[PDB]
């Protein structure tokens, strides 16, 4: 029954008495459900420490992972160049998943193509599929470059991308001067950040391998910047603004911010902005190359230091206060341009916010997860704020990164209770926050279920989630926020302090019970 | 120590002032001598502020409505006059209470006459009567009404006393008019006196012919504790665990019934001298109730005050006091053991108007911290008589210090911490000196008693030792 | 009792058994409290329609007002000029309260002085107070200008500032050429915005009334901008950015964003930025003057039209889409500069964000309050999003403003249920949201006590609050945000849609009760 003046969606229509009775009838008649007491007892057992031991003894089962496969990052990297069509050599089903993932996160149209390989191509290879796909894509969508990636199936079969592309070139399917870089991105190696690294190295090698004769370091007086797997537009914006504000000639390779924030003015632009091909060609002429995310740009660093002959600096991700300062000082030293008064004014304002909010920020316990560099810089910033990161989780981390984070933690008195987990999934984190409760969680939308679990144990056991990372699905337009630099530090600080104060306001809203602490001024 | 260069520092700071301002301000800055019992020969207080020097003092309306009458929960306080005076003072003070707001408690509320020009010109008393009628209509569970007058009420000429009498007789309910105009008095100090006079004249003598209260020989009354962050409850639990029964609290979490029942009490426990010594003296003269001052800041002062209070009763109360001291010894001993090493030997400057700076000094010294300078915006000469013994030799004393004077003193002395109000918090946070909001406990607390000492120590450690203070200077500067 | 490892603040220390027993003993013994049944009955009575009628039959008593007094706005206006000291002729409690209010909102130092008028000045006037205060302030704090406003005390006793200031100048207290503009700001007339208008008019008249012989409109080819009572730093920043992006020469008058956002670098800057006196002298040479908030800038409009001979455009506040477009087009027409492609891209991005989030915003009921111009712009923007304002409140609005808002509502199918109230306070709004429940409230922090009240009636009767306006005390660094232009519209849209999504997420967190709608993707 629905009222025409007040129409109810699934919630709370299915809370009606008739729907409740029908659900109860179904459950008691045909579902053969376990008794409610048994369910409650099993749930209680899942929150105990013995369950945590059994869950940490897992060796083959992965539950609720916090990472994706390489071609997703490869497609994101391919999206950062001008009029470049991301091409995935493999079956068509996974390209749809990539597009759906990026559509749900960015809330923008994402363009990608696949050659739709089938078991007939599985038994004989995908050479003809590659030829037809290249020809059809070039004829239909008119790109100036096609970046080729591999689905895990083409990797298991063992298709040679170079041979297939060359054969397509010499048989008239595509013009011989058409740039078609390729990269091998096995989905069973690393994660999406590794795919981004593979695709970027493939494009750089395609554009700057055979032309390394008329190349002099520092000719154009520009600095190359590689952003890595970045899902915040504000990060690209802040890097560009910080570099242009102090008069430093820069060259942002693979920036997708223009194509992922196109305006809605009655027309559809499939391509917009990006890195030009001449920009990639002129890359080795730069004085130096700066990697914003070194810990997943290892192969790119190897190629840059081995072919471009660029002395890549030992720089962390520009997140926090000390690391942003170090990045600015290194760029100033490389380019010879002094840091202007505006940047130091911004730094002073950020220190002002830290000083104003240290009282509420001090001592709070956070359990955070995400990509390695983002996680490590977030831990550094939390240690700068006097915060306590107790559970640090990185599914796609390695022992080297874990040792680096341990060295970072040991240099601060607030890292005494900090433990770093690599290779562990979100079920491990659920057990961790159940057996050692922090004050808040910091991660993507996939943590929103863990919060629910805690709320079932009790209100006093709930661990609220703070949505900072990738992917954020349940909130709108959070991809436009900033994460790197002073501006990103201000945004993160504001989010943390306001989440803490909102939690306090919720906890102290009980009239005649806890409203004695319902302060107007906080 | 080092009184000579602090004297010369006072001379240098006083050099920018005009001759008259310099001459007056020279009397309010002093060098502490602990061997002095009469501060009148060293410092001068309770004088008017020099115009245009950015004083921190307030008005008598703040010291009456916002301090004494505000914490009373079941009464309705009407800010008679323009809106702003009650607007800026709404919920700005963390006097904690238990009650259903808007039904039987009205502390965080703002009732005001909201005077317009036609009210400024044509009377205003009939508006007050209509306001009282509307208040009785919409808020039937209130147990009294106070009318705190603002600046224009006295200026235009109004008789709120006749309206109070007439409406109290008509509605059979107490109405207390308080002539707490801002221009009356040089600071909040006179507001305390005016509010105390209003309580004495309109509330205190209500239950004089009543003898239905069953009084016990252990009855006490907490006077001068306004429950900031729950301070009064932390003192109350210690007093009750000692075997005493408290029937009144003045005025944090207080009620009209506690005020009316206070004259049936055997001992008056006065925490804040400055704000309630008038009513304590009146109740001593009239009802013969003795009164004493106590201090619950830090463990040493808490133990001293507990023993002094127990000394006024029989031996059972003393044994109970020993029991509670033994019970609470390990708690504060552990707090000291944990927090003193991080705070040992660090210098602090204080500037809170009224009783708090002399009281907090014992709690600071308990954690190995030393107070190098102190002062009160509105304290009188008896307060300075009381605080000279507490403070160390050749330390700085100021009274109604201006913004420039305080900033110069802080820059020259360079203390490790400053405890003061919101008006100077960000000024000193810009210069890189850790700051604590003594008036509001930086939205933390309570600080009274053993339960409050742990929170005090944790707060001071979290503020003084915060890493943010080491990033003030850019690495490329 | 405290544990040295887990120290508890007031909450939840006062939730222990001993403290609860102590409070119960206090209440039962020496409080004469009403029975809980009576309290519950009266609370339920307060949420009825008859109680609303009694509440709206009020004429003398105002409970929980939503406005301040004039000298607060006078000080805010005075703070926006270079090295200008706000001076309040009257009592010192006014200045103390103003400084505390602004410190609590902006979390920044606020400088203001008073002459500390007392009973002696109440009897014999405050001439000597003014002389001594001017001399002392000039000698000590060394300002280039002193901006004088009045306290209600000085207004009732008829202290005229002109004669006092002239007497001080001619008797040697201050130099004759020292600029001391003055204004009369009675607290019983209007509100803080009226004080801002009065003080700005006073300063403009001081600097321009006697030099109207060599001023020709359009000589300096700039456009004057008058922001009005503004407590958002982003609102100044966005206007500066949008005007500089168009290449339009402009002159911001009374901009305090610099002094209100000083950096923390070990030094205390008591003066920072602000409009110089030269720009105030050259103000009538501008092509035109634009008033950003015309509903509280009427007197300065009369002064500008009558004296400066400027044809002030009839423009609304640049809030939303249509009004920002009109502001940009009018500025382009006045200055002759075309609107660049960056602003078109920003508008397209705003429209894209509107279309992406239109599903969750349609049909939502809002009860909002604030200042006349801000409230009108907010209602307009809510109408452009498909939202439904229901209770529109303005304690400092007049009949003309209410008629204009009614006309705005009539031109949209979403304004039928909307009703405008002028002269009402927050108790009236509590009654309105109890008897006609909206979905959300939009206002300053004073609305939080309303939310608690609703929560006392029930979880399904609670009306959450969104903090947009002045003053915001319970949250940190929200004064850094924007409300004007496309940037401000983007931020407001993000806040509204994410508040709605967070409320929906909260309502569907119970496992096996309502979690079937706890969707990962929204
Ligand atoms: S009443 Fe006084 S200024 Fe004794 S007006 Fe003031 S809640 Fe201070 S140092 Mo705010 S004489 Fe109380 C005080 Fe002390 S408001 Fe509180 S902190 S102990
Ligand atoms: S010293 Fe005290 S607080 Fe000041 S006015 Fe006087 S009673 Fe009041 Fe309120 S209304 Fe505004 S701030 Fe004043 S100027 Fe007229
Ligand atoms: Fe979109
Ligand atoms: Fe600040």
């Amino acid at each position: 029954s629905q009222q025409v003046d007040k129409i109810k969606a699934s919630y709370p229509l299915f809370l009606d008495q008739d729907y409740k009775d029908m659900l109860a009838k179904k459950r008691d008649g045909f579902e053969e459900k376990y008794p409610q007491d048994k369910i409650d007892e099993v749930f209680q057992w899942t929150t105990t420490k013995e369950y945590q031991e059994l869950n940490f003894q897992r060796e083959a089962l992965t539950v609720n992972p916090a990472k994706a496969c390489q071609p997703l990052g490869a497609v994101l990297c391919a999206l950062g160049f001008e009029k470049t069509m991301p091409y995935v050599h493999g079956s068509q089903g996974c390209v749809a998943y990539f597009r759906s993932y990026f559509n749900r996160h960015f809330r923008e149209p994402v363009s990608c193509v696949s050659d739709s390989m089938t078991e007939d191509a599985a038994v004989f290879g995908g050479q003809q599929n590659m030829k037809d796909g290249l020809q059809n894509c070039k004829a239909t969508y008119k790109p100036d470059m096609i970046a080729v990636s591999t689905t895990c199936m083409a990797e298991v079969i063992g298709d040679d991308l170079n041979a297939f592309i060359n054969n397509s070139k010499k048989e008239g399917f595509i013009p011989d001067e058409f740039p078609v870089p390729f990269a091998h991105t096995p989905s069973f190696v690393g994660s999406h950040v590794t795919g981004w690294d593979n695709m970027f190295e493939g494009i750089a090698r395609y554009f700057t391998l055979k032309s390394m004769d008329d190349k002099v370091v520092g000719s154009n007086k520009k600095i190359n910047i590689v952003p890595g797997f970045e899902t915040y537009l504000g990060n690209f914006r802040v890097i560009k603004r910080m570099l242009s504000e102090m008069g430093v000639g820069y060259s942002l390779l693979s920036d997708p911010e223009e194509v992922l924030d196109t305006p809605a003015d009655g027309q559809f632009r499939m391509y917009a902005g990006g890195t030009t091909q001449e920009e990639m060609k002129d890359a080795p002429n730069a004085l130096n190359t700066v990697l914003l995310q070194p810990w997943h740009l290892e192969k790119t660093k190897k190629f840059v230091e081995g072919t471009w002959k660029h002395e890549v600096p030992k720089l962390n991700i520009p997140m926090g206060l000390d690391w942003t300062d170090e990045f600015l000082m290194k760029v100033s030293e490389i380019s010879g341009q002094p840091i202007p008064a505006s940047l130091t004014k911004e730094r002073g304002r950020l220190v002002d916010m830290m000083t104003d909010s240290h009282t509420w920020l001090h001592g709070k316990r956070f359990a955070l997860w995400g990509d390695p560099d983002f996680v490590m810089g977030l831990v550094k910033f939390l240690l700068e704020l006097g915060c306590e990161p107790v559970h640090i989780l990185c599914h796609n981390g390695n022992k080297r990164w874990k040792k680096a984070v341990d060295a970072i933690l040991a240099a601060s008195p607030y890292g005494k209770n900090a433990t770093v987990y690599i290779g562990k999934d979100l079920w491990h984190l659920r057990s961790l926050v159940f057996t050692d409760k922090p004050d808040f969680m910091i991660g993507n939308s996939y943590g929103k279920f863990i919060q629910r679990d805690t709320l079932h144990k009790g209100k006093e056991f709930e661990v609220p989630l703070i949505r900072i990372g990738f992917p954020i699905f349940d909130r709108h337009h959070l991809h436009r926020s900033t994460t790197l630099g002073y501006e990103g530090a201000m945004q993160i600080l504001t989010t943390l302090v306001n989440s803490i104060l909102e939690r306090l306001d919720e906890e102290t809203r009980g009239m005649q019970a806890t409203d004695y602490n319902h302060d107007l001024v906080r | 120590m080092s009184r000579e260069e602090v004297e010369s520092l006072i001379q240098e700071v006083l050099e920018v002032y005009p001759e008259k301002a310099r001459k007056d301000r020279n009397k309010h800055l002093a060098v502490n001598d602990p061997a002095v019992t009469q501060s009148k020969k060293c410092i001068i207080s309770n004088k008017k502020s020099q115009p245009g020097l950015m004083t921190i003092r307030g008005c008598a309306y703040a010291g009456s409505k916002g301090v004494v009458w505000g914490p009373i929960k079941d009464m309705i306080h009407i800010s008679h006059g323009p809106v702003g005076c009650g607007q800026y003072s709404r919920a700005g003070r963390r006097n904690y209470y238990i009650g259903t707001t808007g039904v039987n408690a009205f502390v965080t509320m703002n009732f005001t006459s909201d005077f317009q020009e036609k009210d400024i010109v044509f009377g205003g008393d009939k508006k007050l009567a209509k306001l009282i009628d509307e208040v009785e209509t919409l808020f039937p569970l209130n147990k009294g009404i106070s009318v705190q007058s603002e600046c224009p009420i006295g200026l235009i000429g109004d008789d709120i006393e006749s309206v109070s009498k007439v409406k109290g007789a008509e509605l059979s309910k107490t109405i207390v008019p308080v002539r707490c105009e801002g221009f009356r008095g040089v600071s909040q100090s006179l507001g305390h006196h005016i509010a105390n006079d209003a309580v004495r004249d309109w509330v205190l003598g209500k239950r004089d012919e009543d003898t239905t209260f069953a009084s016990t020989p252990y009855d006490v009354a907490i006077i001068g504790d306004y429950n900031i962050g729950g301070d009064a409850w932390s003192s109350r639990i210690l007093l009750e665990e000692m075997g005493l029964r408290c029937v009144a609290q003045w005025s944090g979490d207080g009620s009209i019934s506690e005020i009316e029942l206070t004259p049936k009490v055997k001992l008056n426990l006065v925490h804040c001298y400055r704000s309630m010594n008038y009513i304590s003296r009146h109740m001593e003269e009239k009802y013969g109730i003795p009164w004493m001052e106590y201090n619950f800041f830090g463990p040493t002062k808490t133990i001293e005050s507990l023993r002094a209070i127990a000394a006024k009763f029989d031996e059972s109360i003393q044994k109970k006091c020993e029991e509670v001291i033994a019970k609470y010894k390990p708690e504060w001993e552990a707090v000291v053991a944990k927090y003193r090493p991080r705070l040992e030997g660090k210098r602090v400057m204080l500037y809170i108007g009224g009783l708090r700076p002399r009281h907090v000094i014992g709690a600071y010294e308990d954690l190995g911290m030393e107070v190098v300078g102190t002062g009160y915006e509105f304290a009188h000469n008896d307060d300075y008589d009381r605080t000279m013994k507490e403070m160390g030799d050749s330390t700085l004393l100021y009274d109604d210090v201006t913004g420039y004077e305080f900033e110069e003193f802080v820059k020259r002395i360079k203390p490790d911490l400053i405890g003061s109000g919101i008006k100077e918090k960000f000024i000193f946070q810009k210069m890189g000196i850790p700051f604590r909001e003594m008036h509001s406990w930086d939205y933390s607390g309570p600080y009274h008693g053993f339960d409050g000492f742990a929170i005090f120590a944790r707060d001071m450690d979290m503020t003084l030792n915060n890493p943010c203070w080491k990033k003030l200077q850019a690495p490329w500067e």
